[PDB]
């Protein structure tokens, strides 16, 4: 108790920090993963390593759970916040020996934390929208690295079109956006290069037989779950009805006499897109009847099979929020690099719309914030401007480790960084991740989205008071 | 190196108490085995027979700081 | 800081388990099974298949090359030994500090200028049958004894040679391996067209067929019954009584279908209808239907008829009558041969004559199958050589010209890349020493006269494997594989960098 | 049959231990003794002389290294170092057989073609104060702390040039050190001629005395006409009161013939003739000599009789009854010295300007004995300097260049002693690599660095150990000792190869 419970939960926090400190950046090391019967992995990722690892204090689980639920909030710098979390617990250590509560401690991070977000709004460049040159700067900054070096075109106009699809002005002006409404068509087969981009919905689905007529001008697509509703249908006469039941030969003759097209064996994961990118309404209660139960639904639609399968054409929709990104190819190793890096564009696209702007990287923005705090530190009194410093020094732990797993020595590195980077007012100098060399961000053309930094900034700072917040774990073993 | 460096650190620790006005008392047991309470660094230095060479080196030094200095 | 050292050993262990196959004077191992049952080889590929390792990361070393090596024809025990070389230079660095990411860039590097040497290297001789006897000698004195690589260089250049006319390679069914245990190991030659793996119960139907007209079509002269009805024969067998009878009205529809087949095609009891049943035959129909002409067998695989699709023609579904003969093909040659007890179908000089099979009568098992595996390894890189077009001088030739044109490239890179690149060019030299080694003769006595004598010489050259002389391998006849080469320089490089990369160990 | 492996691993493992002491900034080593006594130093010619060594060979090598260092005394360290990496070297090749002999040959071809080399890259010029500055700091801040090395070079060039007598060398009396018990150092000062190691403090000596002479006494108190010291014969009567009129007249006698000969010499004592007794005298008549200003001492060690000698002039033969003026040694500006508690005669203007002292000053022997070492093997060097007619470049810029010059002469070399060569010009780069470890950079960057500004300039680039970059080594008087590097080429290869030939040890 006392002291010593933070002590191990601290403790436990730093080896799973540095077990994968080595892990970021473009010369990452590779970790050596092997299981108890002789199976044998080669892991470069910190997500995979930390999932696959066990481990069983309470604190180590909390943050491998933090790291895994901020993986999906914004997919870039999963192990950035974990590297911070655990250096600031590190250097928490020497506070939490000599004796002062845990309450100022917590007060002078969240005050740190309160001048991290004004320092980092503050030296951001900005960046505008759409427009191609520095777009494809930033696809090679953040995209590029991987195993799409030779194929960057099709993820470049995939993530173009993907930003302006998926557009939401529900409460602003289009600052709301979504990564799950997009129609993505992950089909095996031909060149890569057959991925195309498609507005509004498709279905993998269609009508067992097509001796029948799909396509109107005039698509009022409806939601719906016994004939008495197909003829209570006939309050509107909606031209097409998507519902989740069998239609036999009889039951289809019935539907064209109620001028609707249902359709059957449908998920709910290609229905919740349907109405996303039509924008209807699903009403089946007799009473809940009324004028407001259709709702127009997509502009146009289309018979076609595409890849000797029955697709269903929802073309020019009502909506353009939900579209088909269509995409086929060899396989699926390559894919899912395209959609965690659309996924990071889409982001940076609404961030931009949010903060256009892009910090700079390679520790640029780390040293510019240290500074920052290292600088306003000295004015402000109190005994609590001690942890104050201690984030700001802390926080240099980016650019130290893309230093070690380059060769460079970091000390001598970190030395030359800081002390050109006071003298220099607004220069921003940073690190080449590649060579180990100083270099200006601006001329390397590296460059970090801003959402994304405030939310590592936050989530650290966040879980640094959370784990030193806690007084006592036992509750049983 | 390190171990030079606790060794030098646990013994600036023992005596670290004793500074200024309000330093605590020691209990010193001499050679001979007599009662002796006392406060000052330098009587219980000299009478601490410290093994590590570190030590005998940083409590040289304080001797010689003694020599012509008489205090601190 | 560890996890290193243990990975280097573990690399170390394999190189030294498998430094004494290399070469064709190289000594071979043989593999123990718990059955005991046991194996004679020693080629790279089997031995990693085969062997029960017991460090772990030496499995992946294992498991990963023979997955990258399977594309190209050999080379796997080079590889591996290449690769072991990189990591001891490499840990001889890496020992005083030297981050591996620096010794990476040097490997890189060193592998691009290696890349740039072969292709200026590579010699464009123009194809013939001389080439290809060197090619099939190298490829094979590496697998089996010398005297039975000799008289088997013959057979497969000859197989190769006449597969070659379709300008394109291709392979897997185009030659086909059969086994048998003939006591006469010396006995190998290549078939045309199809061999059959035996026949049916026939008393001297047709024997030498000529002309024949395939149809097979799995023909149902027994054919299934309705035996099964409720589990066994209960109670109530009647209907395994009864029932079962009555199908006999489909052999017999068989019968007659073939019947007026035969005399439609062929109009007489000559020209052979060839047809084939997947299981087995009554004697009573098959000699009736054989009496008139018919060529009718049994019991044969599927990659048979496949091949017969291709090489003799004739549509084959099991439930079937008479229908258009257009499928039909036409074959030179049908004769029967038999070896003591079990009987041979030649299906020999038809239509199509571009399917070849090749013939071995190794006395047993081990010997067999070391055969079968020697003569594909020979086929594969007599493949890959007319491929490429473009063969290179081995026995070490291309490795110490690689090693000199390293060195001689060291200031061209910056930073300590150079460092890594000496060790790539250290790595590469091993092959000429283990050839030397293995061969008998010193290690550095013959490494130095090679060096030596190719400082002034200016052309390739190589070792010996008979005194420790020197040798031009262009002038002798010892060839290697272009693809081989490339593949196996960067499937090492990617392995050492992924070795060498790793910083820790944890469980899982 | 290979048992060396346990003799080359001791090697390694004393190469480790003595590593980190090259250079400036060098690491220090505390030495602790059984009783408790602590010892500060970091010089390899003491440094092999531990309270243990544990290793019987490794105890071995330090013996020969300590008895071939003598000579010169100043690369036991380098020795060390050089002879850990030749065998390691020698190891990498001995593990593939390659009997050790063929190695011994390259390792005397090495030989003989890095001696050749040191002929060039020697550079000889005059030399003079400005010259030897460099000579004194190279040779000893490798033994002291930095700063005050920048007071003792100084101190130590003027007195060697001021003592350099001729080109014949000096000798080891010829020069003599003294020390104090001063609280603080208070730099270091130089007296020409003999001080006297302790004397009688009666308040009427007299200090400021010119134009002196000197003369030394063995007894004057304890027997009559005798010159044999042993206890009274209480027991004896005529002994008991022979020797009692022997304290009084036993001095006067010849104190009488004393003042005679210094007042012939000058009226009442105006040279103010000094004399020195080997043990104390009578008061009274210390009080007569001191009154005519003779000065009567005691405390004469058994050298200070022969120092003055050659320093003082005449002969201190310790025979009484002078008589005639031929003993007595002309002083001509005689000064006692009493700083703190011990007097010193300092004879100024003797009948020698030559056989100087050295006022070295400091705290107590913990760093006092590092200090007086330091001094004597700086000396040591500068006579060495001033010896031989040559320098070379220091910071390892030679080393790099016996490397090239090895490397170039590869291939005039025949068979495996091309190897040897090899391996034996490989291990010389420990210098420049341990001197960027001790300064704190990265080992082979530095040498990477330094490799490629000397590729491209024939300047014999070195290391500056403040920055870890290529520098000339020439005009930043970084020179180091010729002798010493050409001694060490030998003595590295005797015993690399005298261990390397071991075999089959024994428990005799
Ligand atoms: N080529 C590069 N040069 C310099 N810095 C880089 C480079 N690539 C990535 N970085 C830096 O590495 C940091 C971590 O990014 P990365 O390792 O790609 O993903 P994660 O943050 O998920 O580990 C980023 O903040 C970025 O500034
Ligand atoms: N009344 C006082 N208030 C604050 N500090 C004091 C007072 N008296 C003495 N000191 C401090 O105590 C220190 C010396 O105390 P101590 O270490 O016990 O003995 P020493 O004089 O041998 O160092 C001095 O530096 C002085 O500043
Ligand atoms: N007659 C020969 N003389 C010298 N070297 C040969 C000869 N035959 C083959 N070699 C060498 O053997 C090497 C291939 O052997 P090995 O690597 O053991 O087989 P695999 O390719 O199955 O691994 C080639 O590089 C070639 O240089
Ligand atoms: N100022 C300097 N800069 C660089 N190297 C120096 C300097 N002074 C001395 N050295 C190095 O110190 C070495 C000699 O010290 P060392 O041989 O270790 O003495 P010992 O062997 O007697 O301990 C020389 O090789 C020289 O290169």
């Amino acid at each position: 108790s006392g002291r010593k419970v933070q002590s191990g939960n601290i403790n436990a926090a730093k080896t799973i920090a540095d077990i994968i400190r080595t892990c970021l950046g473009p010369k990452s090391m590779m970790k050596m993963l092997l299981d108890p019967m002789g199976g044998i992995v080669m892991t470069n990722d910190g997500n995979a390593i930390l999932r696959e690892i066990q481990v069983q204090h309470p604190a180590a689980k909390s943050m491998i759970e933090i790291s895994r639920t901020q993986d999906e909030e914004v997919g870039d710098g999963t192990t950035s916040v974990i590297i911070l979390a655990g250096e600031m617990l590190s250097v928490a250590e020497h506070f939490l020996e000599q004796q002062m509560h845990p309450t100022v401690v917590i007060s002078a991070y969240r005050k740190a934390l309160d001048d991290m977000i004004s320092t980092l709004k503050k030296i951001s460049i900005p960046v505008d929208i759409s427009d191609s040159d520095m777009m494809l700067n930033i696809i090679n900054s953040s995209i590029t690295t991987k195993a799409i070096s030779r194929w960057s075109s099709l993820a470049c106009n995939i993530a173009l079109d993907a930003v302006k699809m998926v557009q939401f002005e529900e409460n602003g002006r289009k600052e709301i956006d979504i990564k799950k409404y997009a129609r993505v068509e992950k089909i095996p087969g031909g060149i890569i290069e057959d991925s195309c981009v498609l507005r509004g919905v498709m279905i993998n689905k269609d009508v067992t037989h097509p001796r029948m007529r799909r396509y109107i001008k005039n698509p009022r697509i409806v939601l719906l779950d016994i004939q008495q509703l197909c003829e209570d249908i006939i309050q509107l006469k909606p031209d097409v009805v998507i519902t989740e039941k069998g239609i036999s030969d009889l039951a289809q003759h019935y539907l064209m006499r109620a001028n609707i097209t249902a359709i059957r064996r449908v998920r709910k994961t290609d229905n919740n897109r349907i109405a996303r990118a039509c924008g209807a309404r699903i009403v089946s209660r007799p009473e809940e009847l009324r004028e407001d139960d259709v709702g127009t639904g997509a502009g146009l639609l289309e018979i076609k099979k595409i890849g000797d399968e029955y697709f269903t054409f929802i073309t020019d929709c009502k909506d353009p929020k939900a579209c088909t990104i269509l995409l086929r190819g060899a396989s699926k190793e390559i894919l899912s690099e395209v959609e965690r890096n659309l996924q990071d564009a889409m982001q940076v696209c609404r961030n931009v719309l949010l903060d256009p702007q892009l910090v700079p990287g390679g520790g640029a923005s780390e040293m510019a914030v240290a500074h920052a705090l290292t600088e306003k530190s000295k004015a402000m009194t109190g005994v609590e401007q001690w942890p104050y410093r201690a984030v700001a020094q802390a926080l240099e732990v980016i650019p130290r480790t893309l230093i070690q797993n380059c060769g460079a020595s970091t000390i001598r590195l970190l030395t030359s960084l800081r002390a050109k980077h006071t003298q220099e007012n607004c220069e921003t100098w940073g690190v080449n991740g590649e060579t180990g060399t100083l270099v200006d961000m601006k001329e390397l053309g590296i460059w970090e989205p801003l959402a994304v930094k405030l939310q590592t900034y936050k989530t650290a700072v966040e879980t640094a008071v959370l784990l030193l917040r806690i007084d006592d774990i036992v509750s049983g073993h | 190196v390190y171990r030079n460096i606790q060794a030098c650190k646990e013994l600036a620790q023992t005596t670290r108490t004793a500074y200024g006005p309000n330093g605590m008392n020691k209990m010193v047991i001499n050679h001979l085995e007599k009662l002796f309470v006392t406060n000052d660094a330098a009587t219980i230095l000299r009478e601490l027979e410290v093994q590590h060479p570190a030590a005998k080196m940083i409590v040289m030094a304080s001797h010689m700081q003694e020599q012509e200095v008489g205090d601190g | 800081q560890a996890a290193l050292a243990v990975n280097i050993s573990a690399a170390r262990g394999l190189q030294d388990v498998l430094r004494t196959n290399l070469g064709p004077k190289g000594t071979m191992k043989m593999l123990v099974s718990g059955a005991g049952d046991i194996k004679l080889t020693k080629d790279g590929n089997v031995l990693l298949h085969e062997m029960q390792i017991q460090h772990p990361t030496a499995s992946l070393i294992a498991k990963v090359a023979t997955a990258q090596d399977d594309i190209t024809g050999d080379g796997t025990t080079s590889n591996v030994l290449i690769i072991g070389e990189l990591l001891k230079q490499a840990d001889l660095y890496i020992s005083e500090g030297l981050h591996p990411r620096i010794i990476t860039e040097g490997f890189e590097a060193a592998k691009e200028k290696a890349l740039q040497f072969l292709e200026e290297v590579k010699v464009s001789r123009e194809m013939d049958r001389e080439t290809l006897i060197d090619v099939a000698r190298t490829s094979l004195r590496t697998k089996v004894h010398a005297e039975l690589a000799d008289v088997l260089t013959e057979a497969v250049v000859d197989s190769i040679l006449a597969i070659k006319k379709q300008d394109e390679p291709i392979d897997l069914f185009m030659i086909e391996i059969m086994e048998m245990k003939h006591k006469s190991e010396t006995d190998t030659s290549l078939i045309r067209g199809l061999v059959l793996d035996h026949g049916a119960r026939h008393p001297d139907m047709k024997k030498r067929v000529e002309d024949a007209y395939i149809l097979t079509c799995n023909v149902s002269l027994e054919y299934e019954k309705t035996e099964v009805n409720s589990g066994f024969f209960y109670k109530s067998a009647e209907e395994r009584e009864k029932l079962v009878k009555a199908e006999r009205k489909f052999i017999e529809d068989r019968v007659k279908k073939i019947i007026e087949l035969k005399r439609k095609v062929c109009g007489d009891s000559d020209k052979g209808f060839v047809v084939i049943n997947q299981k087995g035959i009554d004697p009573f129909s098959l000699d009736a239907l054989s009496k008139e002409g018919i060529v009718a067998l049994r019991r044969a695989k599927r990659r048979n008829m496949e091949r017969l699709t291709l090489a003799c023609g004739g549509v084959a579904l099991n439930s079937f009558d008479d229908l258009s003969p257009d499928c039909l093909g036409h074959a030179g040659l049908v004769y029967e041969y038999t070896l003591g007890e079990e009987k041979f179908t030649f299906i020999e000089k038809c239509n199509n004559p571009r399917s070849v099979t090749l013939l071995i009568k190794g006395p047993n098992k081990h010997t067999l199958t070391q055969i079968k595996d020697a003569v594909r390894d020979g086929l594969r890189a007599v493949k890959n050589a007319i491929d490429d077009g473009c063969v290179v001088p081995g026995a070490g030739a291309v490795e110490v010209a690689m090693a000199e044109a390293l060195i001689k490239h060291k200031p061209s890179v910056k930073g300590r890349a150079q460092l890594g690149v000496q060790a790539f060019a250290d790595a590469l030299l091993i092959i000429p020493k283990v050839l030397a080694q293995n061969s008998g003769f010193d290690l550095q006595e013959t490494l130095v006269k090679i060096q030596a004598e190719h400082s002034e010489s200016g052309q390739l050259v190589g070792v010996d494997l008979n005194t420790g002389e020197p040798m031009v391998a262009a002038e002798v006849g010892v060839w290697d594989n272009y693809c081989v080469k490339k593949q196996l320089l960067h499937s090492c490089t990617v392995i050492a960098t992924n070795i060498l990369l790793v910083d820790e160990i944890m469980r899982a």
